[PDB]
């Protein structure tokens, strides 16, 4: 039953102009502060450090987008 | 050293946090969402075109208009479309201009030919007093006037004495007086023209003197800034000739650098550290004291003044230090401060041909023949004739 279902509503073109420049701000804001900012001091016997106060260096995130292998039936 | 060492752990984070930290201020982060700030990006990609030529402002009017020398055809008479006004503008700087049609965009670069690039070695050496292998004196003469006015006016101004221009270095050669002039130039922390002599001097007509006023205008828009005008008697006294198209260009390079300097009076825009290997046989036509007020002469290392040159060099260096520095300096006879650094780096090279490693007290008393040799076969020994 689900190898033929109704697929999503689109992405549609609309939509896809819009996002970038939302996606444009938040992506160099990003990158910028969480790449630079570091509290580790690595030619010490601590690993980085015990915490003193909290870090700012932080992860990113990752969706992807669902799909199935080639096929026609 | 040790405070040397420590700046470069500084630095080495400085570096990495400079480059993300740029990326969020300068835009697409801060992309303008402001009425003036989106007007001149936006407008200027309008007028423009692609291609586009490069101008210098031969002189501006007040009504809104201004004649510039574009670099291909012919001049222009562009009115300032948009954009800068006519303050922020001034002749003898290069604006951009387009095709389409020729205006100032605007100047915001402190120019841009070929000729400021050579010009900007604007970063600056690691150079730095008591680096150099100097005399203690001779620095700290340099310093005087050239420095001091700027970091301390206080004592100038209680003293009641007056600021100059500039300062003239002249040998006997071999003395550090490029050295000298790095050395300062550091300590400022304020932009480093340089020049050589020679490139003023072409065989191309009038091409000479434009740039000779053109290092003092480039100076000024970048101040602070020191102007290193190497071997200045280049452009000036010392020959060309008289039969290869220095019979006209000489005379017009050496006067315009002249008059400058020299002014109505002594003008006080930017300072210059001028090097020259002599004044000694050449002709008149150069600065003279009280525009640049201090001229500084360098002698020739006597016995007292070696220690100094000396121990700053000992201590790179190696076994020397077993033997007294005073005994060494004292056998060795008087020569000037380049054949006192030749000596101690023929000492670590002498070592590799004897098969050592590197300097011992028989390398250190060989090296002190060899050049003292080059010497005493060049010019008079030792009694009358």
């Amino acid at each position: 039953p689900s190898t033929f279902a109704y697929p999503a509503p689109l992405e549609v073109p609309k939509e896809k102009e819009k996002e970038k420049v939302s996606t444009a701000v938040l992506s160099i804001t990003a990158k910028a502060k969480k790449k630079e900012k570091e509290k580790e001091k690595k030619e010490e016997e601590k690993m980085e450090v015990d915490e003193a106060e909290k870090k700012e260096e932080k992860e990113k995130k990752k969706e992807p987008e669902p799909n199935f292998q080639l096929l026609d039936n | 050293t040790q405070c040397r060492l420590k700046l470069l752990k500084l630095e080495r984070i400085k570096d990495y946090l400079l480059m993300e930290e740029e990326f969020i201020r300068n835009q697409e982060q801060m992309k303008p969402l402001e009425e003036k700030q989106e007007e001149e990006r936006s407008k200027v990609d309008d007028l423009r075109g692609t291609p586009m030529s490069v101008g210098t402002l031969e002189e501006i009017i007040d009504d809104n208009h201004a004649i510039v020398s574009t670099s291909v055809g012919s001049e222009h008479y562009v009115s300032i479309l948009s954009f800068v006004d006519k303050d922020l503008l001034e002749p003898g700087c290069s604006v951009l201009l387009n095709h389409k049609v020729h205006a100032v965009i605007g100047v915001l670069m402190d120019d841009t030919d070929p000729l400021v690039t050579v010009m900007k070695v604007e970063k600056a050496p690691q150079e730095t007093y008591a680096d150099i292998g100097g005399l203690d004196n001779q620095i700290q003469e340099i310093k005087e006037s050239v420095e001091l006015p700027l970091t301390h006016p206080e004592y100038y101004e209680e003293m009641g004495i007056k600021p100059p221009k500039g300062v003239i270095l002249y040998g006997p050669p071999g003395t550090g007086k490029t050295l000298l002039a790095k050395a300062v130039a550091n300590q400022t922390s304020a932009t480093f023209l340089r020049v050589v002599g020679s490139e003023l001097i072409q065989k191309y007509l009038g091409d000479g003197p434009k740039l000779v006023r053109e290092l003092f205008r480039v100076a000024e828009e970048h101040a602070p800034s020191i102007v290193f005008i190497d071997e200045i008697d280049a452009i000036g006294t010392k020959r060309y000739d008289s039969n290869s198209g220095g019979e006209r260009e000489i005379q017009r390079t050496m006067l315009e650098l002249l008059n400058q300097l020299d002014g109505f009076d002594s003008r006080g825009d930017v300072k210059v550290i001028m090097a020259t290997n002599r004044i000694e046989t050449l002709d008149p036509a150069l600065i003279r004291p009280g525009r640049i007020d201090r001229k500084i002469e360098f002698p020739l290392p006597d016995e007292k003044t070696k220690k100094r040159i000396f121990q700053i060099h000992t201590s790179r260096m190696t076994l020397a230090d077993d033997v007294t520095l005073d005994d060494l300096i004292m056998a060795k006879d008087d020569l000037s401060g380049a054949d006192i650094k030749a000596i101690c780096t023929e000492a670590g090279l002498m070592a590799l041909r004897e098969r050592r490693m590197k300097v011992t007290n028989e390398d250190f008393k060989k090296s002190k023949e060899n050049v003292l040799y080059k010497k005493q076969e060049g010019t008079p020994e030792g009694l009358y004739l």
